[PDB]
């Protein structure tokens, strides 16, 4: 029989529900690179769909650079 | 198939021997010693065994890192092993037979000389410089023009009495993934010990003789690290090492290695190279080749071609016979050849006039 | 050579991506400190289609730094 | 044969069964993530270009039996120089799409290296994967950026790639076998000059690789546009001149980012004001 | 016959293929497997134990480690590139001009092996090989005489300084190794052409550096040189510029021939473009004369490639005769080529 699924092995998930520290209030110098990322993260992640429609393939690639700051 | 009838043939009592010593699996180095019965031992397989020996060996035989065979059921020492390094390295260092004997000398006397005593005589006659010794210099040093680099050795070769000696290769000291040198250039060492006087001879130092430091980045770390390790291993105490040294180069560089030598070693000499009287003797030998006519002069030849050492004038008696084909003639005048000498030393000076003296200068 | 397997372990990853091509679904963020030592075949089009920099701290961002640790 | 999965079995170790293995489809792997498919129906402009690459490749492909009738010799390579731009990659897939032939790319990283042999000459284990299928297109990939403007540690780097495809062709001209093998160059300037002091115009195709034009930008425009759900009040005459120079990969990013400020909107159907706004988006960062 | 039916059972069914440590004179074997086992095997059969030597593989019998056969098995990176074959169609007649410069090399080449009996009796034996080289860009009108020697004997080429400098070394031993394989193909023929080692500028990837690329050519001489071997693996060496070598690898060769590329003049471009257009066909109005009137220091691949254009562009037309408008105006392309930058 296979796995459930699923119950690992390693990592594991959760651990994440007791955290994170702080709200995303904190920064708000960027303005620029969140309007990249919140469009890139959480709008494909609540409607599928909606990309579907209107015929664009929302990527899940997301790549950061920079430091420092 | 005869031979591998007979030869197929001896399996049966070949596997009555199988059942002994084929557990023998595998060669295992030592560690430490706690008392006498009892030894620890580590393997490749990664498990340390702590175990006793098999009452077939004297216990005084083992020494601490002597590599010994194993019956796995008892993990009991079986039989010691003498060779332990190094893989296919070793066996590439290795030559044997002869060739080029000494009536191949150019003219040469007191350089050829001078270095029949420093490595021929002692072995040829050893009791007589233990006698009247003093003792014998440690080596020697060649270097210079390129007439005639290298073939001085296979004189070695073929003057070598008994014992056949080993040659090595400069550039396959030094090689990627550094701390491999450090392995080659020890082990090297033991096995010269354990081969009695056989002589050990090292081409074109100054490749790994690279000295000394600059500004960053190394570079010449991983340089220095093979021809430090070299002096330091040849400047220990034990023996060492009897198996005297042998040592040539072109140029005299660096200073490193320069420095160090004349503590640990003696006689450099440089060549020397045809003189003008001497120049003939090249002309001696090659003229058993092919037929010289008895109006030929060689001095008057010789003195026409300065600095071209041997291996030009090697190509005057070669270009002789190769044009005479061209010209069917079976034997090459002295007048038909020349007008094709001059061309061939100056036809191949005008591009390079090969000037290895400025190479060190 | 375990290295190597683990960078064809990031390329068998690369695939199992492909395996969510397309739809339902995953979310990738990935940050580095130095990007001269990527391999093209990441940051290829097709599966990293997206390459934010962080800018320096500018006169704009100088008095949001200063607003949220005051 | 070698190279091939089979079961082993535990009591005599033989062979129970034989099952399929692969090793083009790792070749195949790079193959498809570097490059897409992209046929002729989605490229435009180079309409003139592809016209003089045709007799090119299609001819060792499927003519050659006029070869020995006209006693000309085979066309070893091709290259292609111009700013970037874009679809001097496309193309070459595209022509090999149509040929049915193997697609393969020069090194690759790390992983060409260790697919194909242990260690070596790399330039003679590769194409025995070649001559293995047969035709074959070989392409240069990519080594062309301004890094490496600098002629003296770019030019020396990529030079080797040039010793690459000198020996490849100084292969295919003077041993081996047989035909259908062919090079091809994608780069811009800078070590085109070190390639033909390498290539004494001898021997290799001339074309040239065009800026986007004006024109060449109208039907590209809609090429791309195919795929994003719009109304037809958009001007595809006036967007197109506000565009001057830039480069073919930046059709993509006015066309798709411009899909984002839509899908923030909500709009199922997007407006020409949208289209308008990532053609300033593109503008700044020039 | 019984012998067949018998030690079949001791090595079968299962056997592990490992390889050869070192040997003993006890006919006690020290074999090395996957992964780093060691054992003593002691058989009589099938040994060849002289040739065999260490570093070869041997295989395992399951019980126990014992070695039933011998396998020689290649395969092997190395051996893969040196096949094959041509044979080319081409020969040395197909080529003009450097009948004076072409007739010393093809004596050169066919002076040993074929041909021996007038070789053989004098005595001479020159067995270094030869040099090549040559201005601008040629060195491959000089192939074009290796075209001829890969119709006879065996033929190796290597070329290219950065199949040794592209990553770290272990220096020359891809070379050391060409050398030995060659010398087990003996007679072949090793080419080599357009040595960079002192040349390059920027090294392939991660490597270093400019001395230790020396080395590793300064050990392709003593390999070279040599000592000591007399096996031929003739081998042959060639380039753009001279000057970039160092006079330090002509000693030890080639010291008795090298050659020297001149430019071609009226009366060979004519033969050229003869042997050319053998196989084509041309229009009666095109001439010979005016052609190479108008080209200065071409080579024979300049006024093929020519001839390659007017055929390309007479495939717009479908036309297999190539006009002598076409021909110039084709003709102008390359003479842009070379012109425009
Ligand atoms: N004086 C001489 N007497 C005898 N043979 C000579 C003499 N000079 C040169 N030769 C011959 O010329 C050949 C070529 O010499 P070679 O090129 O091997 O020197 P080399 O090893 O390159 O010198 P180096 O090691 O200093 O570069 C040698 O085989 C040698 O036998
Ligand atoms: N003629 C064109 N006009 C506009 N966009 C194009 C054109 N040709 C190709 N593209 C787009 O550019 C993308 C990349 O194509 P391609 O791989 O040929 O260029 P590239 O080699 O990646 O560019 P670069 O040389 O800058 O790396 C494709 O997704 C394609 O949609
Ligand atoms: N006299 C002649 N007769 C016939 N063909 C000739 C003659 N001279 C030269 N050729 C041809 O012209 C060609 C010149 O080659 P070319 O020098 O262009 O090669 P290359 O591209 O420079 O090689 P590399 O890049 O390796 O130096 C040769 O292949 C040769 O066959």
């Amino acid at each position: 029989d296979v796995l459930p699924p699923e119950a690992d092995s390693s990592i594991m998930m959760l651990t994440s529900d007791q955290k994170p520290d702080v709200m995303y209030a904190d920064i708000g110098g960027m303005d620029i690179q969140k309007q990249e990322v919140r469009e890139a993260v959480e709008l494909p992640l609540t409607h599928f769909e909606l990309y579907k429609q209107i015929g664009i393939d929302p990527p899940r690639g997301v790549l950061m650079y920079g430091p420092p700051g | 198939a005869p031979p591998a009838l007979w030869d197929l043939a001896a399996d049966k009592q070949t596997l009555q021997s199988e059942q002994p010593l084929q557990v023998a699996r595998c060669t295992k180095i030592i560690n430490a010693d706690s008392e006498d019965p009892k030894y620890i031992i580590n393997v490749k397989q990664f498990a340390k065994f702590v175990v006793d020996l098999s009452d077939q060996v004297a216990p005084t035989d083992i020494e601490e890192g002597m590599r010994v065979g194993v019956d796995r059921n008892k993990y009991q020492i079986h039989i010691p092993l003498p060779p332990k390094i190094d893989p296919t390295v070793t066996m590439m260092q290795v030559e044997e037979k002869p060739d080029v004997t000494y009536s191949d000398v150019g003219g040469c006397k007191e350089q050829i000389e001078k270095l029949r005593e420093v490595v021929e005589t002692p072995l040829l006659h050893p009791e007589r410089f233990v006698n009247l010794g003093i003792e014998p210099p440690k080596g020697v040093l060649l270097f210079g023009p390129p007439g005639t680099g290298k073939t001085l050795c296979a004189r070695a070769v073929a003057n070598r009495t008994d014992a056949c000696f080993i040659r090595v290769i400069g550039s396959e000291l030094v090689q990627k993934y550094v701390g491999e040198g450090a392995r080659m250039v020890r082990e090297l060492f033991e096995m010269a010990r354990t081969k009695k006087a056989c002589l050990i001879f090292f081409d074109e130092i100054d490749a790994i003789g690279g000295a000394r430091f600059d500004d960053g980045a190394g570079g010449d770390n991983e340089v220095q690290r093979t021809m430090l390790e070299l002096i330091n291993q040849l400047d220990g105490f034990d023996p060492r090492g009897n198996i005297k040294v042998l040592m040539a180069t072109n140029r005299p560089d660096t200073l490193d290695p320069a420095l160090m030598r004349p503590g640990r070693l003696d006689r450099k000499i440089e060549f020397s190279l045809p003189d003008l009287e001497g120049r003939t003797h090249i002309f001696k030998i090659h003229a058993r080749s092919m037929s010289v006519e008895r109006d030929i002069r060689f001095e008057l030849l010789a003195r026409l071609c300065p600095n071209s050492t041997g291996a030009e004038i090697r190509s005057v008696c070669t270009e002789a016979g190769m044009f005479a084909i061209r010209a069917r003639r079976k034997i090459a005048t002295e007048k038909d050849f020349l007008e094709a000498v001059n061309k061939v030393i100056k036809s191949y000076a005008k591009f390079s006039a090969t000037p290895r003296y400025m190479t060190y200068n | 050579g375990a290295d190597r397997e683990v960078q064809r372990i990031l390329l068998e990853l690369l695939n199992q991506m492909d395996g969510f091509d397309q739809n339902v679904n995953v979310k990738v963020i990935m940050a580095t400190n130095r990007a001269d030592t990527l391999d093209p075949a990441l940051l290829r089009p097709g599966r990293l289609d997206r390459k934010i920099e962080f800018p320096l701290p500018d006169r704009r961002q100088k008095r949001l730094i200063f607003s949220t640790i005051t | 044969t070698p190279n091939c999965r089979v079961a082993l079995r535990n009591d005599s170790y033989t062979l129970h069964k034989i099952l399929p293995n692969k090793v083009d489809p790792l070749v195949s792997l790079m193959m498809v993530e570097k490059v897409p498919d992209s046929t002729y129906e989605m490229i435009g402009g180079l309409d003139k270009q592809i016209k003089e690459i045709k007799e090119v490749i299609e001819l060792p492909v499927k003519h050659p039996e006029l070869f020995e009738a006209l006693g000309i010799a085979q066309p070893k390579g091709v290259l292609l120089y111009g700013p970037p731009g874009t679809g001097k990659t496309l193309l070459a897939r595209a022509v090999a799409h149509h040929t049915d032939c193997t697609f393969i790319r020069v090194s690759g990283s790390e992983l060409v290296q260790k697919f194909i042999g242990e260690g070596a000459r790399m330039v003679r284990e590769l194409f025995v994967m070649a001559r293995e299928h047969a035709p074959s297109i070989i392409f240069m990939d990519e080594i062309d950026s301004i890094g490496s403007s600098r002629l003296e540690g770019g030019s020396g780097g990529d030079s080797e790639v040039q010793r690459t495809m000198l020996e490849l062709l100084n292969q295919l001209d003077g041993f081996e076998a047989t035909k259908n093998i062919k090079v091809i160059m994608a780069t811009n300037r800078i070590d085109i000059l070190d390639s033909a002091l390498l290539r004494p115009g001898r021997i290799d195709r001339k074309i040239e690789f065009p800026p986007p034009n004006e024109e060449a930008r109208l039907d590209i425009l809609k090429i791309h546009s195919r795929k994003m759900n719009l109304t037809r009040g958009i001007n595809l005459r006036k967007i197109a001149e506000l565009m001057p120079g830039a480069s073919g990969a930046e059709v993509k990013g006015v066309c798709t980012e411009a899909g984002m400020y839509a899908l923030r909107e909500r709009r199922v159907h997007v407006t020409q004001e949208d289209f308008e706004m990532a053609v300033a988006k593109v503008m700044q960062k020039d | 016959e019984e012998e067949r039916s018998k030690v079949d059972d001791l090595r079968g069914t299962p056997m592990s293929v490992g390889t050869l440590e070192e040997i003993i004179d006890d006919n006690h074997a020290i074999v090395s497997t996957s992964v780093g086992s060691e054992h003593y095997v002691s058989i009589l059969s099938f040994v060849d134990k002289d040739l065999l030597e260490p570093g070869c593989s041997v295989l395992l019998n399951h019980k126990v480690h014992a070695v039933i056969g011998v396998l020689m098995d290649d395969t092997d990176p190395l051996v893969t590139v040196m096949k094959v074959e041509k044979a080319p169609q081409e020969t040395y007649a197909d080529i003009g001009g450097l009948d004076n410069q072409i007739q010393e090399i093809k004596e050169s080449v066919e002076l040993p092996l074929t041909h021996p009996e007038y070789y053989e009796e004098m005595g001479i034996k020159p067995p270094k090989g030869v040099i090549l080289y040559g201005p601008p860009g040629t060195g491959k009108t000089l192939l074009a005489k290796a075209v001829a020697n890969q119709t006879s004997a065996t033929f190796l080429r290597v070329v290219g300084s950065e199949l040794i400098q592209k990553y770290l070394g272990d220096g020359p031993k891809l070379v050391r190794e060409l050398f030995r394989v060659a010398e087990e193909h003996a007679p072949s023929i090793v080419f080599i052409d357009e040595i960079d080692a002192i040349g390059t500028k920027r090294y392939d990837s991660n490597s270093g550096g400019e001395r230790e690329i020396q080395r590793t050519m300064l050990e392709l001489l003593n390999q070279l040189d040599g000592f000591d071997s007399r096996g031929d693996v003739k081998v042959i060496m060639a380039t753009n510029r001279i000057e970039t070598l160092d006079p330090a690898l002509i000693r030890p060769g080639r010291i008795d021939r090298k050659i020297e590329f001149p430019l071609p003049d009226e009366k060979t471009k004519k033969r050229i473009f003869q042997i050319h257009t053998s196989r084509m066909t041309l229009a009666d109005d095109v001439t010979l004369d005016d052609l190479i009137m108008a080209k200065d220091d071409l080579s024979g691949a300049d006024i093929k490639a020519i001839c390659t254009e007017a055929g390309l562009m007479a495939l717009r037309e479908r036309r297999m005769k190539v006009t002598n408008e076409d021909f110039k105006k084709s003709k102008e392309n390359v003479l842009y080529k070379k012109q425009e930058g």
